[PDB]
């Protein structure tokens, strides 16, 4: 696997040289956030569960006929698998998140997640649809903790979402 | 011309009490099985090469039990033969068979069956009480076939066998991970090349045989 | 490549769970450390050509013969490989430093590193001098929590090799 | 496995020693009679099927309650398991009388056996009395063939015997 | 699995209490030698490969008919397994070590060994000797390491003892 | 054990079926080697002795620095097991001739072999030398099919050190 | 043994589930046809005896050769196995009716029939006539259902001779 | 297809390893004994015909039925697929000398042999006589080692066909 | 698998046909060379480590790059794959040998090897170039030995050359 240490590291190989000191001081500083990074997650995973719920309600609010017979919800079996993937997509983005880099994602997750979809006759859109919703929701909690130092999430925030939207993307 | 020459004649003496090396292989009879020969399918094979993994795999798989004319599964070693399916499928179909389920689970208590399905599925034994349990859990969730497909689809089964390589005795050699207990163990499971793990002689399948095992304390260091 | 942080997700990911509490005290763990081994990197990155001429120099003191004609460590080219590999090793080194965890050093260096070296008649005893070597320089510009990482990863080369 | 050669090889490596000019001798001789030993084993496989046939029929002949109900060869399933167990017992002997020793016999074939025996129910006298059954047709063939260059293979006939009754003893 | 953790939390269950603050102290203070703990590991680990040799090397000095023709350490395939065993003995040892709780070693490594070894007819005494041999290599390493802050180990030390023993005594 | 006369049997045996005239050619093909294989194992052995003086002594010539103190070929015990070691290679080797295989070769000295000489720091490069200079002396003692079956065992050895 | 009733269960014990309707409603059928299969095992049962000479019989009727001298057919001895043979087969088939599955049949009867069969060379035709006859024979004693559950177990020997 | 070369190929390249003297002596064996086995495929190349004739007519005494209408052995197309039937098993027996294995004997005739014989209703007997009949025509053309061989192969199949 | 032998035989089979008076004779002249042949075999089996060890030195002084960083036989794990794959493909080719026939090394280890290389971005030019580097080496032994009774072996090398030679071209 990868993450954002390792791969500098790999760059550094093929060039064959140590790495520059340039480059230690993004690794310098990337530890120094760990800890913002650190809460970043707790947040994801002591939500988990609900992240999910609530956007699922949406979901199912906006797509009536997901859930009506001969739509792709139903029946409960469908339904099952249906929240199953949500769920899974967030693990993984979350990890990358506090891997600091798209790949693991990329690599177990997304690979092959939209041929799946198409196969099976999944609509794709309405998959893409519901990780923005999860996105939303999740940033939501990442953002607004108790007991936390306050101070700037940010750049922890838009990383999360990019996370999200290559999700978005390759899905879709 | 040399000719100082230390006479080394003490290191050849024998030893007090001597073993020819493979004596402990002979005793237990573990001879055949203990380093075990492993039967692959390659590319293009022929048709003697696949009679012989066919061979292999009624061997291992079903139990050393005999395979009459009847027995034969056709449907399952057709699609072997054309590489509809590979190895590691031939042996699912064969797990999910009547001729399985008749021997093997029809017959014994779960406890029985798991630690049966350990050993043909893989030469190990089951290392500890845990994994008795993990399996019977999973039976009574998801049943016979779910339970089946659990072996076949773990990570010990794929990494030593893959695919194209029909199941073989690792037991009885040393397994990372393995845990003490495995070559204890499945010394029992494993009666000599003449035996078999047969119900023929009276209905029902005996009784587990490793279930004292698997649960005894450590002796007094 | 095995890092802490990518193990820990590794195991997660296998039983299928979430990232929870336990991984993240882990995670921490390898933060908190960096502070050291970046520190640790930094001095033999600087010091690195002087390690390395000071080692291949070592391995010919512990080895005399090597240097007579038809042996391996004589003529240039045999030298200049010589050198090559040993800042190899070093480089790894550092790079696994950074990277919080051996992955570095066993995908590159370890992994074959047998064959490899029979099947040219390396001799491992002479990598390991040139380490140990290194290992007591190193002794000397580094100190307490630094220094030790350092010494591990060394050591774990040390280890494999022989 | 083993054989002739092998075993003496380990028997020498216990006392440490390189072979005895006196114990090549043995060796140098057996080589001799391999024309010998080869035809052996060529009339066995020949024979083979004919071999069994005739020993069943005569166990049969005399042991008339084990194809009765309520006996071991009946009903069919039994006793083709009777027969398959005849031929492997006669193929292993084979085996043997190539090696020039009993081992690959003893723990390939007879090791177990008698246990098996006993967990099914089957009478091991019968079973043995098998064995012998079939030695005797066997050796018939050995002793008797045709477009052989005539002389003595005797040596070879008792060693024969003796792989077919260390079975008959191991199985009783 | 367990661990010293692990384990007074177990014992505490089966009262049926909350932790006493008595035996909050005990693991209080356990935290506070985890450096210390920490260390000794590493010394191991970093010199596995040595103390095995080490150890080797006396075991076969002392008990030369190990590696005669006909001995238990003769040959080369013998005298392999017999160095993996040494090792992986040791690697049980450093975890418990690490957990600061003997099971691990208990039961992965210790439970069934001494019977597995009188199958093969290794000689059990033999084993337990080079797993002493090891302890003291080893402790050599732990006590006397470079670079670490001076001070006192012994509490540590004969903990690591304990594990060697046991090992010793369960083989034997 | 790996023979001739062993591995049809187990090919036999494996599919199941009785030992037919395929099998037979095999073995005939064995005995017939014989002859030659055994003449070369009572060369071997009567010279043995000498053969492994003259080796240990060469390797010393090859490698000089060995007999030096603080080395391994130096003091007497160490050079007694040298002389053991190779006594070893060779009796296997006759060994391996007789019973018209490698197998005795395979399980007493091959399999194994590359962790003992790790662990122990033994170089393979020795035996190597030993065996070659083996090889030289023997190619005077035999000729024709008993000198080429000598060659292939001690080179199968050879390469498997290598 | 295969009988319907066994089936289900089995089937409801594989999925690991209590027997629910799907499973009783199959069982439902095993017994009320019952009534019919017990009727025929009833008539065969009673003129056995008669079935078997006349099968015998025809058997050589139809396969004169078999009475001469050194045939099968010949001598009392062979005579009396035949009539035996045919025997067993009738009384599995009354089994079979009345179990209300192929089970008797197949683990008494079928499972080992081939090799039997031809390590002692007995033709799968002669058997066949022997049951063609009897076919026959019951095609007058039985009627409707009763005959019907009857043909199908005589055949599904047939089959499985053939 | 087996034959001796292809076996010890198939042998070494499942364990993964280089053809070592152990094969070899093997292979020698398989060509060593050639000479006599060409020299009997010559000689019933030659004759071939003349042995089908000799064949197929003992047959018909052997079993005079076949050749009364309504049998199998009778009109001229069950005749002429009869001989054609010999006339193969020659072919591939001289083929299987040749190749030196039973290789071509097992691929073409005996793999499938007992269902083909089953649903086509041939009797294993006849050829079985065939067979031998000609066993006892080559037992005078042929001697020494070129007859062994022949028989051998003739037998081989006599077994499989029994 | 196939052979020289077997392959003559199929042909016919196919015809209808017994064999050819003719085919024969290619077949008896096959056994005339058979000693020839085997000492070829026995010369590269005997050198096989060095064949090998020759040519890698070669190859890797032409291509510095491929033991340059980013190059394709760095790191070490890499390294060591092109090893093996050498051997591999010598070990087939020494089959063949035997055989008298390129199938087995055609179906068993060229087929598909291209595309393999390809894909990992193995540059199949220099694997060719090993691949001669490793024949000229070979035929040197093959063609230079010592203790054979002196003769022409001429036709065995170019067949060996071939084989080579196939392997060269397919994998380029
Ligand atoms: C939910 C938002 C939408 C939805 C999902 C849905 N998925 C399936 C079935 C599958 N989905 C997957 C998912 C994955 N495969 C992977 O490799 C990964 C990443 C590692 C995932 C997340 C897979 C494998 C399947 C097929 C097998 C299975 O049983 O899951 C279904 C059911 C399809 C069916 O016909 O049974 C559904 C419904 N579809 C929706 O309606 C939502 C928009
Ligand atoms: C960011 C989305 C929000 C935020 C984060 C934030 N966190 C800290 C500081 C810390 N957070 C942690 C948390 C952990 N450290 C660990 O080791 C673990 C795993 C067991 C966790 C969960 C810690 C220890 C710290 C340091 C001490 C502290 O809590 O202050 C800060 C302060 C700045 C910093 O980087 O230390 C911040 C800003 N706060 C926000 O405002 C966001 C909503
Ligand atoms: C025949 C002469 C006598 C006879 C034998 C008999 N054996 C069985 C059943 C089995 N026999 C074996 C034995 C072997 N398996 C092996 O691999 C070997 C050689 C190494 C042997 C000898 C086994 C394992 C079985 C069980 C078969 C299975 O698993 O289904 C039976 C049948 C008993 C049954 O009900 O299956 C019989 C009859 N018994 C006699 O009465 C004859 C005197
Ligand atoms: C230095 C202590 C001694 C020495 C070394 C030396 N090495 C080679 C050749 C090689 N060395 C390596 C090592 C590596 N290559 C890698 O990719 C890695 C991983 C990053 C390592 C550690 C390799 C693979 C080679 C083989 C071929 C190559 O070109 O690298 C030589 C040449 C020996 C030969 O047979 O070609 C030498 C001599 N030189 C000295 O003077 C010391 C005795
Ligand atoms: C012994 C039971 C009967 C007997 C045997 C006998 N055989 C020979 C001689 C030979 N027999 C063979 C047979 C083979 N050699 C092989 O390589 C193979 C496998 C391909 C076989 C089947 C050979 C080649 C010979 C040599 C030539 C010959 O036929 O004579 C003898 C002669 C003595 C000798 O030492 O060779 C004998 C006695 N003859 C009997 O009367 C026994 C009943
Ligand atoms: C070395 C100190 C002594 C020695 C060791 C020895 N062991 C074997 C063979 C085996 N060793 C084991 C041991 C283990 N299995 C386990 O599960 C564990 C850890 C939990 C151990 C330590 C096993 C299973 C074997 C048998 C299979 C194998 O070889 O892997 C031997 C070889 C004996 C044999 O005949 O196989 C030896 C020599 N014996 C000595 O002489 C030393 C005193
Ligand atoms: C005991 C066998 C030896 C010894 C140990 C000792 N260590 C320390 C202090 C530390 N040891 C470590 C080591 C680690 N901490 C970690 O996080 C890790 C894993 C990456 C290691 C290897 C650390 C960081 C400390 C704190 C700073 C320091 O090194 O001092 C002490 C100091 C007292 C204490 O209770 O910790 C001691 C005594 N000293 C001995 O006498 C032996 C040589
Ligand atoms: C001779 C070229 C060099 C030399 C050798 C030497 N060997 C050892 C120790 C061992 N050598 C072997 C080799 C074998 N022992 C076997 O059982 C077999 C298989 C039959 C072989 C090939 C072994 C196993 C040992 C280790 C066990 C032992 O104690 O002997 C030594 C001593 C090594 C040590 O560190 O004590 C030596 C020195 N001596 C020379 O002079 C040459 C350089
Ligand atoms: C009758 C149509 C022909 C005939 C038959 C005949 N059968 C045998 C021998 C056997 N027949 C059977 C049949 C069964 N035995 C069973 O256990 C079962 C399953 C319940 C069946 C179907 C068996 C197994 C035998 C072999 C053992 C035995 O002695 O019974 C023979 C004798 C063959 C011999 O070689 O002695 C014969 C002749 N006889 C006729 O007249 C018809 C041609
Ligand atoms: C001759 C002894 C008796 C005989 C023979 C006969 N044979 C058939 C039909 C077939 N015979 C074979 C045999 C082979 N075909 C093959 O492919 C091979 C292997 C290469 C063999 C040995 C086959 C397959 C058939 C079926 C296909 C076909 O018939 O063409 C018949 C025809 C019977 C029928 O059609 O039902 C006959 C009559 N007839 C005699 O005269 C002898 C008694
Ligand atoms: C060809 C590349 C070189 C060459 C070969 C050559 N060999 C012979 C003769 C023989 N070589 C062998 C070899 C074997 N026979 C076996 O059974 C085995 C495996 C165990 C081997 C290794 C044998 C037995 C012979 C026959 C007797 C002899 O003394 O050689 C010849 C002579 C011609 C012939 O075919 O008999 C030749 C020419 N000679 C060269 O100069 C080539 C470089």
């Amino acid at each position: 696997m990868q993450d954002a240490f390792t791969k500098a590291i790999v760059a550094a190989d093929l060039r064959g040289s140590f790495l520059s000191e340039q480059e230690l001081n993004q690794l310098t500083n990337l530890v120094k956030e760990s800890n913002k990074r650190l809460d970043a997650v707790n947040a994801i995973t002591g939500n988990a569960a609900e992240i999910i719920s609530d956007a699922a309600h949406k979901l199912f609010a906006e797509q009536t006929d997901l859930i009506r017979p001969g739509g792709n919800a139903y029946p409960n079996r469908r339904m099952a698998a249906c929240l199953r993937d949500m769920e899974i997509i967030l693990r993984y983005v979350s990890y990358a998140l506090l891997a600091g880099d798209a790949s693991v994602l990329e690599d177990r997750c997304l690979n092959g997640l939209k041929e799946t979809y198409v196969a099976l006759g999944t609509p794709t859109r309405s998959v893409a649809r519901a990780v923005q919703l999860m996105k939303e929701t999740a940033i939501g909690y990442v953002n607004s903790p108790s007991g936390v130092t306050r101070g700037d999430c940010s750049a922890l925030v838009n990383e999360a979402a990019t996370y999200f939207d290559k999700a978005a993307a390759s899905i879709a | 011309e040399p000719k100082r020459v230390a006479p080394y004649a003490q290191y050849l003496t024998p030893a007090v009490e001597a073993t020819p090396d493979a004596a402990a292989q002979t005793k237990l009879g573990i001879t055949a099985v203990a380093p075990d020969q492993a039967v692959e399918l390659r590319p293009n094979f022929g048709e003697a090469e696949v009679q012989a993994v066919i061979r292999a795999a009624y061997k291992q798989i079903f139990g050393n039990t005999y395979i009459l004319e009847a027995d034969r599964v056709v449907i399952a070693e057709s699609l072997l033969r054309n590489g509809s399916i590979s190895v590691r499928e031939f042996v699912r179909l064969l797990a999910k068979s009547d001729l399985y389920r008749d021997r093997f689970f029809r017959t014994a208590s779960n406890n029985r069956f798991i630690e049966l399905n350990f050993k043909h599925f893989l030469g190990r034994a089951p290392y500890s009480q845990a994994e008795i349990g993990e399996h019977f859990n999973r039976y009574h969730k998801s049943g016979y076939d779910a339970e089946i497909d659990s072996y076949i689809d773990s990570d010990e089964y794929r990494r030593v066998f893959g695919e194209n390589t029909v199941p073989y005795f690792r037991g009885f050699k040393y397994q990372v991970g393995q845990a003490a207990r495995g070559f204890d163990q499945m010394q029992q499971l494993f009666a000599g090349d003449a035996g078999s793990d047969t119900d023929r002689g009276i209905g029902a399948q005996p009784a587990a045989k490793l279930t004292f095992p698997l649960s005894r304390p450590l002796g007094v260091t | 490549m095995k890092t802490v942080i990518t193990e820990v997700i590794a195991s997660a990911d296998s039983q299928g769970r979430f990232l929870n509490n336990t991984e993240l005290q882990a995670a921490n763990g390898r933060f908190q450390r960096a502070t050291a081994s970046m520190e640790a990197a930094r001095a033999l990155t600087s010091n690195a050509d002087s390690l390395v001429k000071g080692a291949v120099q070592e391995v010919y003191n512990k080895f005399p013969y090597l240097t007579q004609p038809g042996q391996m460590g004589y003529g240039d080219t045999n030298q200049a490989k010589c050198a090559r590999d040993i800042s190899h090793y070093l480089r790894f080194i550092t790079y696994s430093l950074v990277a919080g965890g051996t992955g570095p050093l066993d995908d590159y260096i370890v992994a074959g590193l047998r064959e490899v070296n029979r099947t040219f008649n390396l001799s491992p005893s002479w990598y390991i001098e040139a380490l140990k070597h290194i290992k007591g320089k190193v002794g000397s510009q580094l100190s307490g929590q630094p220094l030790t990482e350092a010494n591990a990863y060394i050591d774990y080369c040390i280890n494999a090799l022989s």
